[PDB]
């Protein structure tokens, strides 16, 4: 509660130990002081009968204006809802550390002198943006990705987690995360996992949703974005399937890649600029990122490059463990014959294998999945290829 | 219309029929379905032959009217209408038009 | 000229060529054409796609071509482009006729066609036939 | 704004053509060159229903157009 | 559509005002009369020779164009690529004559709100009308005359 | 417990806990309870409860915010328009001096006579003021490493021409008013920007290209209007296009419409950089990674006089900007910088911080407080050959 700024070492130290025993001992005597004058004297009516007088101040009817501009000497410009504007003076009951242009500040009746300032709606964006717990799960779920989640932490996690680790070597941690890998290897799920995971503001934007159909909005969108961003403290602002907006920016273009380029370059002020980006960490995921700007994914914008591979022999026992763990099964399921061959299976496609395989047992009526069952449904999905046999090979 | 009428069958008639088999398998019943085609091919006529054949309240609302003048007029009467349809316990809500919202 | 060029034999980013891709989605579409095999014979049968009150019978075959005494093939895809190669494998089953005298073996006719068509894959800067 | 409140106009439009007991003889016609613009609210039933073509003369039609103004 | 002052009770005319024009148009108007001889431009004689004869004789000079029975040359318009002396010479032909003199751009006009451009438009028109012999130079003119 | 972070964490722990606890004790016997109406907190009710909000509303009466369109006569008769109230032909106060007032200017009326009481400042977009720096950030020419030639001619192109004025005055010289810049990504384009904006004893205006663009017809250019009459308002005044191909693009009108608010605001920004009025003290910085893409107007001399090209830095400046990146952190005594800079091929002062923070988690990850050359070999290996397919 402005309280000092200790500013000692900042590491575990004596000299810390001891401005800290200082503040204590402030403390205690103004603990101590406060306590002994109460018994003395309540002076609760003293304190009483100052806010009478304020009331009496601001009269009854008080109106609701909006702050247009501060003069910086106590006065202001007010626009009162009409459309009229009028310079009053700021009174010394309200607290200033709330006014900022645009603000609803109350005003006095008759004198339209500035008496108070009231509380504002929390939806800018951030209903439609954050995430709140991810409804997927936690940590657990996720199989075999293993050194990737170890990456993951140390980027976003473990920054907010211990921080004096950073602290001691004076290295500011890694700027941002681009995860990319083929579709379907859990870039969304470890986005998700972290966001639920972590204790900071989290925010998903998919890239389709900043192709706007009017112009400049994409760019007003992202600039957003990051302004409600660091108005929620820490924060994490993943935006999912950047493909859509970044590209390799060829200029010989028209039609909205012009616009799509305009947005790009303004994530890229957003992501490195002019101005300290403050506390703000971004992860970005990218079926596709050969075809990014290499300004957009450089060293100074996004530190880290994860790849997710696909899982290969073991990850692939773990994800149909974990996708089976709440269905019953009959005591026949060969899942090492489900997974022996080298398809190249996503787990989206373990996940779909599953849950094809539950709904058609449903549809048999049965009460049990059967191995039969499993392969059916793992024939059927492996029936999306498509494209040409000799061709390529 | 029979191709759906099975469909619709496997996908609605049987968490409510069967509340069973679903908690015995532990793949959890669809809270709804969308239905798509050309204009007038017997989708609200097929909905209300699932609602009458399981036996519960079929209430209705439109996209379009959903789309109405006064301020949070639109989520007012979607929170009216889900709160009727909890209180009727079986129960069928047909939003029609649910492109326009 | 370089702007109007199409170039169709040319290599994709991910190696591949998209015009026989192209084309083998073309003959996707195309009537039905089905060969089975047995001890003592082979048969070929073929959707044939064309139905219409008006049209008339004509020819032996609408999609089932003889090439040789001992030889017949079936056709999908751009009608006009397989009678440019039926014409050609008749060409190529005679030559060798002439120069051995004796019929042409089929894995050797199904070479000599394919020959032609891997040609104008790789260079011509032709489509390739459908 | 300016497109809300014509929206505004639109609404309130629908919401007195449906508020009709049948019992009053108040009956509303609308004349539009571009009928595929409207929007379907306007024909809903209830609303206008009646949906009368104008088309372009055939000869008889143009017989008669030209015997009644000549 | 006169502009009067009237009594705040009585609303009776007590005195006739001075029209009134936007504030961009009012910014339009050139007061610092720029100081930038014909001298200082280098390579273009036919060119000025063209432009001072078309705009600043008429206004001098008129007695020859009545003499000889001819209208002055109505609009000049200077094209050519980029830095090759058109907004010098508008500079030089300002500071030269003495005449009310209207500095325009073309993205000036172009404005939010629908007839709010040619309002603007109509009005330095009319601003140039009454403030006795004028120019009105246009910068920019592809903003608008596309 | 954990492994042990250091002997006085408990006791830093237990007394942190009890200065809240203490801070929660005092809070709760003071009061101090919120208020939903933006109340102060009692003890900064001060002069509020009264004998200051008593005597200001006493004596201060309430003015009226309006705009001045004309000034008639050489004797005072002003006309007004009082925003959404009404328009008045209004005289001055005793306390406001005639040439205090000016045409177009924003000034405070009493609601009893309409009389001008006080001047106020020019109504400015709150997108365009909030543009202005205000806090300029803490970079120096000393940070920026491998740029001694590009540097040398930003500053005189931005720098010496402000701080030294009669040097140039004195030569007959007048000095050039634009720069861009432009080169591959990392280089120190901004960071350039940046140490400039530290430097300057000048106005600062930082300008995103992105911004400008904007939904409705005619909007770009008055913003540009606007930041540029701002600028006038200063002394002196610098301006930064960061990204300024987004609105630069070439002219290209042909068939249907295509960018032509883009270039309409283009166009304004030429006309404000030079043309019929004069230019006020402003000096006009641009960054851009692709100055192809610039039109020939936005790119003639007059404009953007100077040219500054930025480069992958040369073995000399890679081991300075080693230096400069590891001058805060927790490393050995002796590292090779001259090897760390040798074994990283042509790369940016960005892959050079990158590399640096890697060294310093691997040490971290290693649970090690002091970085090591071997740290610093594995962190070039990961960012230069790992990552060289980026
Ligand atoms: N290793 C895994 N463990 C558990 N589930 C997995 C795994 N890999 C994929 N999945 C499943 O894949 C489904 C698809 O979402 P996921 O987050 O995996 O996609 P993605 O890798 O981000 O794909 P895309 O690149 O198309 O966005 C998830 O619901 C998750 O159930
Ligand atoms: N023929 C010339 N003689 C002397 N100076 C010239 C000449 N042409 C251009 N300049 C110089 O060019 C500088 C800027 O030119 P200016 O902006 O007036 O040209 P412009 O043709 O109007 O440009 P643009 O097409 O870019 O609008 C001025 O300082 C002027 O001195
Ligand atoms: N010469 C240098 N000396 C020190 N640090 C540098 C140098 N060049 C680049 N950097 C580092 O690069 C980081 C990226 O910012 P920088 O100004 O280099 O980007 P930029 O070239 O303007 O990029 P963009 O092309 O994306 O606009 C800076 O924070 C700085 O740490
Ligand atoms: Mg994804
Ligand atoms: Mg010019
Ligand atoms: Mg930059």
């Amino acid at each position: 509660a402005s309280k000092l700024p200790l500013v000692t070492p900042h590491t575990q130290c004596r000299l810390k130990l001891l401005k800290l025993e200082r503040i204590k001992d402030y403390l205690l005597m103004e603990e101590e002081f406060i306590r002994n004058q109460e018994q003395m004297k309540p002076l609760e009516e003293k304190q009483e009968e100052e806010r009478s007088k304020v009331d009496d101040l601001r009269g009854t009817p008080m109106s609701v204006g909006t702050l247009e501009e501060i003069i910086d000497d106590n006065h202001a410009i007010v626009s009162t809802s009409v459309g009229s504007e009028h310079y009053v003076s700021i009174l010394s009951f309200v607290d200033k550390d709330l006014l900022e242009p645009g603000c609803s500040v109350l005003l006095n009746h008759k004198v339209h002198a500035v008496i108070g300032v009231l509380m504002d709606d929390t939806d800018p964006l951030v209903t439609v943006m954050k995430v709140e717990k991810a409804p997927q799960e936690t940590y657990a779920d996720i199989g075999g990705l293993d050194n990737q989640i170890q990456e993951i932490k140390e980027s976003v996690e473990l920054p907010l987690t211990h921080p004096e680790y950073y602290e001691e070597m004076g290295i500011k941690p890694p700027k941002g995360v681009i995860l990319y890998g083929p579709p379907g290897t859990g870039k969304t799920l470890l986005a998700k996992a972290v966001a639920n995971q972590t204790s900071a503001t989290f925010l998903r934007v998919v890239g389709s949703e900043l192709i706007q159909k009017y112009l400049g909005d994409g760019p007003k969108l992202v600039r957003e974005l990051f302004r409600v961003a660091e108005e929620h403290a820490p924060s994490i602002v993943f935006i999912d399937e950047i493909d859509a907006i970044g590209t390799k920016r060829y200029d010989s273009n028209s039609g909205g890649e012009r616009e799509i380029q305009r947005t790009m370059l303004e994530l890229l002020n957003q992501l490195d600029g002019f101005d300290s980006r403050g506390d703000v960490k971004v992860i970005m995921a990218t079926n596709r990122i050969e075809t990014l700007d290499p300004a957009l994914i450089r060293p100074g914008r996004i530190d880290r490059k994860i790849e997710f591979p696909l899982p290969d022999e073991k990850t692939k026992k773990r994800i149909f463990q974990i996708h089976t763990s709440r269905m019953t099964l009959a005591d026949d399921v060969t899942l090492d014959d489900l997974i022996m061959a080298k398809d190249d299976l996503s787990g989206a496609d373990i996940k779909a294998i599953c849950t094809e395989a539950g709904l058609m047992a449903l549809r048999e009526r049965r009460m049990k999945v059967t191995n039969e069952d499993f392969k059916k449904s793992k024939e059927n999905v492996l029936y999306k290829k498509q494209e040409g046999t000799p061709e390529g090979l | 219309l029979d191709k759906q009428i099975k469909e619709i069958k496997e996908v609605i008639e049987l968490p409510v029929k069967h509340p069973e088999l679903f908690e015995a398998l532990g793949i959890a019943q669809p809270k709804g379905v969308l239905l798509y085609g050309p204009p007038g091919t017997g989708k609200t006529l097929l909905a209300r032959a699932v609602a009458h054949h399981t036996d519960c309240t079929f209430i209705r609302v439109s996209g379009s009217e959903l789309v109405q003048k006064f301020i949070g007029e639109g989520a007012r009467m979607v929170r009216e209408l889900f709160v009727m349809a909890r209180e009727h316990a079986p129960s069928i809500i047909f939003m029609d038009e649910i492109d326009s919202i | 000229s370089r702007r109007y060029d199409s170039r169709t034999t040319i290599f994709s980013p991910e190696g591949r060529l998209y015009q026989v891709e192209y084309a083998m989605e073309a003959i996707g579409h195309a009537g039905t054409c089905l060969g089975i095999l047995a001890n003592d014979g082979v048969l070929l049968a073929a959707e044939r796609r064309n139905i219409h009150k008006l049209l008339d019978e004509v020819f032996f075959s609408e999609k089932i071509y003889k090439l040789n005494e001992d030889m017949a093939c079936s056709v999908a895809g751009i009608t006009s482009d397989a009678n440019v190669l039926t014409n050609e494998l008749r060409l190529i089953a005679q030559r060798y006729l002439l120069q051995y005298q004796e019929p042409i073996p089929c894995e050797q006719l199904v070479t000599a066609l394919c020959d032609i068509k891997q040609a104008y894959t790789q260079f011509g800067g032709k489509r390739p036939f459908g | 704004g300016a497109d809300r409140e014509v929206q505004r106009i639109l609404l309130e439009l629908l919401n007195q053509m449906d508020g009709f007991d049948q019992n009053v003889n108040v009956k509303v016609i609308m004349a539009t060159n571009r009928a595929d613009t409207l929007d379907p609210a306007l024909l809903r039933p209830g609303r206008l229903d009646r949906k009368i073509e104008f088309p372009l003369p055939d000869r008889r039609q143009k017989r008669l157009i030209f015997s009644t103004i000549t | 559509g006169d502009l009067v002052g009237v009594n705040k009770d009585s609303y009776l005319i007590l005195e006739t005002l001075p029209t009134e024009y936007d504030s961009r148009v009012k910014a339009m108007e050139v007061d610092e009369r720029p100081t930038e001889q014909y001298s200082d431009i280098g390579g273009l004689d036919k060119q000025i020779q063209e432009l001072v004869e078309a705009i600043v004789l008429p206004m001098n000079h008129k007695e020859k164009f009545e003499n000889l029975g001819i209208q002055p040359p109505k609009g000049v318009l200077m094209y050519g690529p980029p830095g090759t002396g058109k907004t010098l010479l508008a500079r030089a032909c300002a500071a030269q004559t003495k005449a009310t003199f209207l500095k325009l751009a073309g993205p000036q006009l172009v404005q939010m709100f629908i007839g709010d451009g040619a309002k603007l438009v109509r009005d330095a028109f009319a601003l140039a009308k009454e403030k006795a012999p004028s120019i009105i130079f246009i910068d920019e003119l592809d903003a608008i005359g596309t | 417990k954990t492994y042990g972070q250091s002997t006085y964490s408990r006791q830093i722990k237990q007394v942190e806990d009890d200065i809240q606890q203490l801070l929660k004790k005092i809070n709760e016997l003071t009061g101090i309870k919120e208020s939903d109406t933006g109340l102060a907190p009692p003890a900064l009710w001060d002069l509020a409860a009264d004998k200051q909000t008593l005597q200001s509303e006493q004596p201060l009466q309430v003015a009226r915010c309006t705009k001045i369109i004309n000034a008639d006569s050489e004797d005072p008769k002003y006309i007004i328009n009082v925003k959404q109230f009404a328009k008045f032909v209004v005289d001055l106060s005793d306390q406001v001096a005639p040439t205090d007032i000016e045409e177009g200017m924003r000034v405070g009326v009493d609601r009893n006579k309409y009389q001008i009481h006080i001047p106020l400042p020019p109504k400015i977009d709150p997108t365009v003021t909030m543009m202005q720096v205000e806090e300029k950030p803490d970079v120096t020419y000393s940070d920026v490493g491998g740029c001694k030639e590009q540097i040398e001619k930003l500053r005189e192109v931005v720098e010496t021409p402000l701080l030294h004025p009669e040097r140039f005055v004195n030569l007959g010289i007048e000095p050039p008013k634009g720069v861009l810049l432009f080169g591959p990504p990392g280089t120190g384009k901004t960071l350039c920007a940046r140490a400039v904006a530290n430097r300057t004893d000048a106005c600062f205006i930082r300008v995103i290209g992105s911004e400008l663009v904007q939904k409705y017809v005619g909007e770009g250019a008055r913003m540009v209007r606007e930041l540029f009459e701002m600028a006038r308002t200063k002394k002196a005044c610098l301006i930064f296009f960061d990204e300024i191909d987004a609105i630069g693009g070439a002219r290209f009108d042909d068939g249907a419409g295509g960018d032509n608010e883009v270039q309409r605001t283009m166009l304004e920004l030429i006309n404000q950089l030079d043309g019929f009025d004069p230019r006020g003290n402003i000096k006009v910085l641009m960054a851009t990674n692709r100055p192809d893409t610039l039109d020939p107007a936005l790119m003639r001399p007059g404009r953007l006089d100077r040219k500054i090209e930025f480069s992958l830095p040369d073995l000399e400046g890679r081991t300075h900007i080693f230096k400069i990146h590891a001058r805060s952190m927790s490393v050995e005594r002796d590292i090779r910088f001259e090897l760390l800079a040798r074994l990283c091929p042509n790369s940016t002062g960005a892959e050079i911080r990158s590399v640096c923070t890697e060294a310093g988690m691997f040490a971290i990850r290693a649970r090690r407080k002091i970085a090591t050359e071997k740290d610093f070999l594995e962190a070039v290996n990961k960012v230069i050959k790992s990552y060289a397919k980026f």
